[PDB]
DNA sequence: TCAAGCTCAAGTACTTAAGCCTGGTCTATACTAGTACT
DNA sequence: AGTACTAGTATGAAAGTACTTGAGCTTGA
């Protein structure tokens, strides 16, 4: 589906609004402080996810590797470059409904990789 | 389930306050639906 | 402690006995936990009294 | 269809927060008017 | 006569309940 997003327009930058153009039934974007329209490309508007199964793996940051605070294991070796150590935590988030799973980060510089077990 | 006992809770059937902290409503089952947990889960999802 | 730890040491529970002594940190912990008793003391009695 | 009356809900304001006891320290400042000295 | 000093006089981390006001809805003309 998608979580879409903001539309900026060209002229003054304002937020684009959709509308409906009644004639041809097509969606369009219009800022309001001008005559400046656009087609939508998209075709939805508004998502809005409430069981919001959330992918903690776009918010984790690589560069948590450099903490000392940080529990690390040498069971589970890195998946992309095959290096020992790994330095794991669980959610580190509010509203995260139930969850202790955790998330590992890979150590070594710049492999950065996380994965989820 | 936590209820408030103790001095709070003397408060309130003192003060006779319109809103309790943990209100609560045991609720009794009458026939077959007493004995079975499916038969309750059902009469269950009516009350919530 | 390491973060997320979970484990009944990190979390307070003290497997030290009065005679034996307790360590560190499980001295603070049974601070943490007699704080809570001096409080109640001090505060229910002026509601008790009321 | 419009106006008036009644009811309900929301917002604002007012009253209370343990029992006894022992010690201590500290208590206006500013402005104006009147009097004295140079 | 003017200026300065002294003395006296004048002024965040309460909670709950009840009442009043405003708005909305229904009924009557
Ligand atoms: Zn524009
Ligand atoms: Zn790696």
């Amino acid at each position: 589906p998608g979580i879409v997003g903001i539309r900026f327009c060209q002229e003054c930058n304002n937020m684009l609004y959709p509308k409906e153009d009644k004639e041809n039934r097509i969606l369009l974007y219009a800022c309001r402080n001008c005559d400046y329209q656009q087609e939508a490309d998209n075709s939805c508007i508004y998502v809005n996810k409430i069981t919001h199964e959330v992918d903690e793996l776009t918010q984790i940051i690589a560069d948590v590797s450099q903490d000392p605070t940080l529990p690390r294991t040498e069971d589970h070796p890195c998946q992309k470059c095959g290096h020992k150590e790994a330095v794991f935590f669980q959610s580190h988030s509010a509203r995260a409904e139930d969850a202790m799973r955790l998330y590992y980060v890979c150590t070594a510089p710049h492999c950065g990789h996380r994965w989820t077990e | 389930k936590n209820v408030t006992l103790g001095v709070p809770r003397l408060k309130e059937l003192i003060n006779i306050s319109k809103k309790p902290k943990t209100p609560s409503l045991t609720v009794f089952l009458l026939g077959q639906s007493a004995r079975d947990a499916e038969r309750a889960k059902d009469i269950l999802c009516r009350l919530e | 402690f390491i973060k997320d730890d979970y484990g009944p040491e990190s979390r307070g529970f003290v497997e030290n006995s009065y005679l034996a002594g307790l360590t560190p940190t499980e001295f603070f912990f049974h601070a943490m936990g007699g704080r809570e008793g001096l409080i109640d003391t001090a505060v229910k009695t002026a509601e008790t009294g009321y």
